[PDB]
């Protein structure tokens, strides 16, 4: 057994992780005081739980998690809500002046005070881990603590921790639900400072989730609640194999060995299928077939891209329920047929497949109905560069008039980091096209 | 980022002050004496934005009001909600400013402006977490023009890194006091140009238009271009005083609205305008008069120019369906009025929380271009007048010489300049 | 009111869609750089689909379809009607074809190699995506191929192509066809033969005016321009007239049943991989199918065209067919057909 | 279409399908960056603070 500690960072990284420790107590029937009657072993244990819950001699289970906001009004809800008492006060980090939604002002000015007591709140954890892998990190592209002290954290924690896997969940930039105008400013300035410390980033585009919402949960108008119930899921989808016995993508190392060959290139396309909604009084439940068909269809992607004008380097599909192997070699069998799947010349076309036997876990009184089998499809696809493009493009159109420059100037950034990072954007745009298109 | 440090200077400062006091007290519950009655506790979550709490239960405003004549705040003393201000914070002299700004800058405000930074600094010394400082008054006298924007240098200079913002009334001829309105708000607005990040407009020429055009009011008084203002002030401080996601304080607010350092003078709207109805407005309705030129408290045409940043701010229990969609109705079918070149620049937020007397309000803060109508007319009424140096000895009667006239002449243009430069850019 | 964009300035077609739209009072034009269009009129090259759906309150159409360059580039093209079931290395109506810069230059000679052996004309065409030759010659082929700089396609020349009397001259036929958001796939039911305007001499291929059936290759070499027909452009009416009295056929029977079929194969091919049916963003998009026709009555199809124009007679009517069927039928205005609908349900 | 690595356990199990072969700065350049930013900071509050003392 070897562990892993979560980080989140900002409103949207602290408050997805209210959402995924609870779905994960739900799942592990961990309850809210932490106490866990099925853990027989009382006091300690290296089951594979024991990957993202430490013990303690009275028999509660400690996420192994850092909160992190620079302002508090956030994580004071963690402090005093349903979950209060699995946290230890130690682990809820809050500033007093949050960073304005502003890279430079999270990063420079507001990151070097607050640094080094979350390195060693950091510390604190890992110094009770036998074998730490590394760590997940929580945050938004477009906030500016999300944004500017996630990427100084991911440097530090490449110097202090350098052997260390680093795995991101990242919520990429949505207008609809978007507090900032600047969002795609402070996008791209966190992605250029922290793609070399990034093993594996897992982008969320809120557009998507917003509209999944709509479309299959009957949400007029969706709400942060809403989202993160379903990136939880998501983000149990993906690390179920972390804390369940099986042999797929058991440690964060394998998340890179098995999507992401290429180490910039490292940002897979999640699919995922069925969302039902809770208030559908009467649903046939979906099939293999059915729920696999449905992780090629872009409505159900993370990221609205199209998949069949780029090229695949790797896939993994995650199930959970009730799937049986030859259900989904036969369901991949048919789909190969009927679909444009194209891998690169140079990997093999197949998938790896991961089967976990218990159905997914929904938060009693939320949205998602209950369904006898659900997966998740991890895809490493040159089509999430369309993403990048969309985010450029509007960092072009802004930075062209310098407009809010000054913003960022003013807290002391250069101006030249905005072009440095925008290269490196191009960098990777064009990294993506050749891999990912013939002449 | 909580607490907020109000200052009224002069007049008009303290008699819109006064009446905006009025409004949020009543939208937070707290009376006349600051005991707090109120039926939900989203009254009472961001309330030390704008509140002190003093044993016994009391609220009591963070509130300076600064005055060179004693008058007006003898009558805010007496006014009904007087009662609730500290009475430490008024600071007061004797003289009067005569409606001249020099007298306000540079001779009678120079002496009271230590005691009115001695209040600010005790104020701000209690301040778990201070956003910065708004500032009522107006432009066209001397206390407000020339002691305030004093004050806004000094206050800088004390607390460089908070934000500074102001509520500053423009003068117009229709509704005027003095010929030298246009000195004041000319020398006025250089100073605003480089010591604020975020100042709303608020033209007395479109005030008293919608007072006699749309409310059918045929002679405005004061007190009906103050409830106005007041309605105006509760709107675009909506997002400051209550729970929310957008534009919360004063620093978000203006990385959302100001794109460039000068360019941060705002144009209000509010919707429906009422005088001091029981129609219910549609969400639809709501979003196509904030919109409209008629509802602007800047007297600027939005079609003569182009929207660098819009805030909207929707009040009521209504749909967000409808809202988003219909904001959404707005921008696409008037892309072309929205610059190209700042992507979503408009933000849109709801409080569940309407205003006293309305079940449904809207309020618009707009960077226009058009704002450039503005000073564009103060700088030909300070013109006509300059170019035969009339009325400038009750300057330089008090140390000023004709070089500091020109030279804020000509900084005001410049932003003129500024302004057309953004209006014309295409990406 | 609607609104569009238009990045293609270089298109006679969307030109004309464009300012159909305006006259409608219905539809505003926007700059080419403002998001927030219901319709682009993208540019040829490097269009950015990526951009497109993600404007929150506007269903959004583009006027091409990302992918269909695979039918529309010739060396794409062969590849696609040999490597797909659907089409296959077996297919009828497409001549044997192999592309040379895999590349395919010995497994073109060794079946040139049995029309050496056969008896068998063994004229071949070599074109890419001015630039073409005919010789049956591969050694002038090959040669002529690698002194230019990029890829080629080596295509079986028609020997025995459908002479039109008088005049003992050759032809291609052109139609366009429109693909709509719902893949409807409708043939405007005017195509327009590009006339040879000189006789068909099967001895001298050095001379290829006679061989060569486009447009501006006869406005420019040709002595005959215009002697048999305006702009040698026979439509369809007097093909027609002319396959009744000179064969005793008529254009349905003996060539547009399989134009339709070939054109059907062509397009529910690629369908699964350009189809919008569930996509953030919508398309549809006007070919140019290009036919040849030998003196069996057999078609051919020569290639295919991504941005068509159109003949100068015909513009109005077609362009109005466009913002009727596949611009108005996503954007409806305030309250017979020129298509074809292809649309073939055999059960087996 | 073949299927490898099978590994089964009571909680679920996995495999591999295949359908086809295959055809940093130390933490001294930080602390200088984040104290270049901020005496870039200072410099630009004591200009400031010199202009508003003219
Ligand atoms: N999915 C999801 N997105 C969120 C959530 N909260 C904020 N966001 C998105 O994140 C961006 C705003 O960044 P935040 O995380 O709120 O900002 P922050 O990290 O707290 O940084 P500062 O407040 O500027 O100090 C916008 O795009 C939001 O829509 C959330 O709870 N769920
Ligand atoms: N196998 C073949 N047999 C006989 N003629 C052929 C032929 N292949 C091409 N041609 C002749 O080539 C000419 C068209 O060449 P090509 O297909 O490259 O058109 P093009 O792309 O240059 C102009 P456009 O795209 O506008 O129609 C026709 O006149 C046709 O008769
Ligand atoms: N809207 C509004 N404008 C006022 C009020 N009182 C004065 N003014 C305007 O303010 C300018 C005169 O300044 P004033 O505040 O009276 O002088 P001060 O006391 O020296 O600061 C003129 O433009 C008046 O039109 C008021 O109560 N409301
Ligand atoms: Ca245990
Ligand atoms: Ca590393
Ligand atoms: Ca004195
Ligand atoms: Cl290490
Ligand atoms: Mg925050
Ligand atoms: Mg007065
Ligand atoms: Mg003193």
């Amino acid at each position: 057994m070897r562990e892993c500690i979560s980080i989140h960072v900002g409103q949207a990284g602290v408050q997805i992780g209210n959402a995924c420790w609870e779905l994960y107590c739900l799942e592990h029937g961990i309850q809210p005081d932490g106490q866990m009657p099925s853990d027989k072993t009382i006091g300690g244990g290296d089951d594979s739980f024991n990957t993202f819950f430490s013990e303690t001699g009275a028999g509660k289970h400690v996420p192994r998690a850092v909160f992190v906001d620079l302002e508090p009004t956030v994580i004071d809800e963690v402090r005093t809500g349903t979950y209060r008492q699995l946290f230890h006060p130690e682990q809820l980090i809050t500033g007093k002046e949050d960073a304005a939604n502003n890279y430079a002002r999270g990063h420079y000015t507001i990151g070097k005070e607050i640094i080094d007591l979350v390195l060693d709140r950091i510390r604190k954890l890992a110094d009770q881990c036998t074998g730490l892998q590394g760590f997940l990190v929580f945050h938004s592209f477009g906030g500016g603590t999300g944004s500017g002290f996630t990427s100084l954290l991911m440097e530090r924690l490449s110097v202090d921790y350098g052997k260390k896997s680093k795995l991101e969940f990242s919520i990429y930039p949505a207008p609809q639900v978007s507090t900032a105008v600047v969002e795609p400013y402070n996008s791209i300035l966190t992605t250029h400072t922290t793609l070399e410390h990034s093993d594996c980033a897992f982008m969320v585009d809120n557009e998507a989730i917003y509209d999944i919402c709509r479309r299959n949960l009957d949400i007029e108008r969706p709400t942060y609640t809403n989202l993160n119930r379903l990136i939880s899921q998501i983000v149990s989808s993906i690390t179920a194999s972390l804390r369940f016995d099986g042999a797929l993508n058991v440690d964060l190392t394998e998340f890179q060995t098995n999507l992401v060959p290429y180490p910039r290139i490292h940002f897979p396309l999640a699919t995922y299928a069925p969302v039902i909604s809770a208030e559908k009084a009467y649903h046939e439940q979906l099939s293999v077939a059915e729920i696999t068909n449905a992780c090629f269809e872009p409505a159900n992607q993370m990221v609205k891209c199209d998949p069949r004008h780029g090229k695949y380097m790797a896939c993994c599909l995650l199930y959970r329920g009730d799937v049986v192997p030859k259900d989904v070699n036969a369901a991949i069998a048919t789909i190969k047929t009927k679909r444009s799947i194209q891998f690169v010349d140079w990997c093999p076309t197949g998938f790896k497949v991961g089967i976990n036997y218990q159905p997914p876990t929904v938060v009693p009184g939320g949205d998602l109905a209950k369904v006898q089998r659900a997966v998740c499809m991890l895809s490493n696809t040159t089509a999430i560069a369309e993403a990048w493009a969309r985010l450029d493009h509007k960092f072009d159109l802004m930075y062209a008039k310098r407009a809010f420059v000054h913003w960022y100037v003013g807290e002391g950034m250069e101006e030249g980091e905005f072009s440095e990072a925008r290269e490196d954007m191009a960098a990777l745009e064009k990294d993506y096209e050749e891999v990912g298109v013939d002449s | 980022m909580r607490e907020i440090v109000h200052i009224q200077a002069g007049q008009c400062g303290n008699q819109i002050g006064a009446k905006f006091w009025e409004v949020i007290s009543d939208e937070h519950g707290i009376d006349p004496t600051g005991s707090y009655h109120g039926d939900s506790d989203l009254q009472l979550e961001r309330i030390n934005v704008y509140y002190n709490e003093a044993t016994g239960n009391k609220y009591v405003p963070r509130a300076i009001l600064v005055d060179l004549e004693p008058g007006t705040m003898d009558s805010v003393r007496s006014g009904p909600f007087g009662q609730i201000f500290r009475p430490d914070n008024f600071v007061f002299g004797q003289s009067g400013a005569g409606n001249n700004w020099a007298k306000g800058h540079y001779t009678e405000g120079a002496e009271l402006v230590d005691s009115v930074l001695d209040v600010v600094r005790k104020e701000s010394e209690s301040c778990d977490c201070l956003q910065g400082f708004q500032l009522t008054h107006s432009l066209g006298g001397g206390t407000g023009s020339g002691m305030g924007t004093l004050l806004i240098s000094k206050i800088r200079e004390e607390y460089p890194d908070r934000i500074m913002n102001t509520f500053s009334v423009m003068p117009s001829p229709k509704v005027s006091d003095t010929v030298v309105e246009p000195y004041n708000a000319t020398l006025s607005v250089h100073q605003l140009v480089e010591n604020t990040d975020e100042t709303y407009c608020i033209d007395n020429e479109a005030l008293y238009d919608i007072c006699f055009r749309t409310l059918k009011l045929t002679t405005p008084t004061y007190g009906d271009l103050n409830h106005l203002v007041s309605a105006t002030m509760s709107g675009v401080t909506t997002c400051l005083r209550f729970p929310g996601q957008l534009n919360a304080d004063l620093r978000k607010l203006a990385v959302n609205m100001v794109p460039f350092p000068r360019l941060h003078f705002f144009m209000p709207g509010f919707a429906p305008l009422t005088s001091r109805q029981y129609r219910a407005l549609t969400v639809p309705e709501l979003t196509q008069q904030m919109f409209d030129s008629k509802n602007m408290m800047a007297a600027c045409d939005p079609r003569h120019g182009r929207y660098l940043t819009v805030a909207a701010i929707f009040r009521g229990r209504m749909s967000m369906k409808e809202v988003d969609e219909q904001m959404l109705n707005v921008q696409n079918k008037n892309s072309s009025y929205f610059v190209e070149w700042i992507p979503n620049n408009v933000k849109t937020a709801v409080c569940d929380i309407p205003p006293r007397g309305l079940k449904m309000s809207a309020t618009f803060i707009g960077n226009s271009t058009a704002i450039q109508e503005l000073f564009k007319r103060i700088s030909e009424q300070f013109t006509a007048m300059f170019r035969r140096k009339a009325f400038l000895h009750w300057y330089t009667g008090e140390g000023m010489d004709e070089m500091e006239f020109t030279e804020a002449e000509s900084n005001m243009n410049d932003l003129v300049s500024e302004y057309q430069q953004y209006q014309d850019a295409t990406a | 009111m609607y609104t569009f964009v238009v990045r293609d300035e270089n298109s006679s077609v969307y030109a004309e869609v464009s300012r159909l739209l305006l006259a409608t009072g219905q539809w505003k034009r926007l700059r080419k750089d403002n998001p927030r269009f219901n319709l682009m009129l993208g540019e040829r090259n490097r269009l950015p689909f990526g951009r497109l759906g993600h404007e929150p309150g506007l269903v959004q159409l583009v006027n091409y379809y990302r992918g269909a360059d695979k039918l529309c580039r010739k060396a794409s093209l062969v590849k696609l009607i040999k490597t797909s079931p659907e089409l296959s290395e077996s297919c009828t109506w497409f001549p044997e074809s192999y592309v040379i810069y895999t590349d395919e230059r010995e497994v073109f000679l060794a079946a040139y190699n049995r029309r050496r052996e056969g008896r068998e004309g063994n004229v071949w065409i070599a074109k890419s995506s001015e630039g073409i030759l005919i010789s049956s010659e591969a050694s002038e082929l090959l040669d002529f191929i690698d002194e230019q700089g990029q890829v080629h396609v080596i295509q079986k020349y028609l020997e025995k192509p459908l002479l039109l009397e008088p005049g003992h001259r050759k032809f291609d036929i052109r139609s366009w066809v429109l693909v709509d958001h719902l893949y409807n796939i409708y043939l405007y039911r005017e195509g327009v033969l590009r006339t040879s305007s000189e006789p068909y001499n099967s001895a001298n291929f050095q001379d290829k005016t006679c061989h060569l059936t486009n447009h501006c290759i006869q406005k420019e070499y040709s002595k005959n321009y215009g002697r048999y027909e305006e702009g040698n452009e026979m439509f369809f009416e007097e093909f027609n007239q002319y396959l009744m009295d000179a064969l005793n056929t008529t254009l349905e029977n003996s060539i547009l049943l399989q134009i339709k079929h070939i054109i059907r194969s062509c397009l529910m091919c690629i369908e699964p991989a350009i189809s919008t049916k569930h996509l953030h963003y919508q398309s549809f998009q006007l070919f140019g199918f290009d036919f040849m026709v030998d003196e069996e009555l057999k078609v051919w199809l020569i290639e295919v065209n991504g941005a068509p124009a159109c003949a100068q007679k015909l513009y109005a009517e077609l362009c109005q067919g466009i913002v009727d069927v596949a611009i108005s039928s996503v954007f409806p205005l305030a309250d017979t057909s020129i298509f074809i609908k292809l649309h073939h349900h055999h059960h087996h | 279409m073949e299927v490898i690595e099978l590994n089964k356990c009571t909680s679920g199990q996995s495999f591999e399908v295949i359908l086809k072969p295959p055809s940093d700065p130390s933490l001294e350049e930080i602390q200088k960056k984040l104290e270049a930013a901020e005496e870039r900071r200072k410099y630009q509050e004591a200009e400031l603070l010199k202009h508003l003392a003219e």
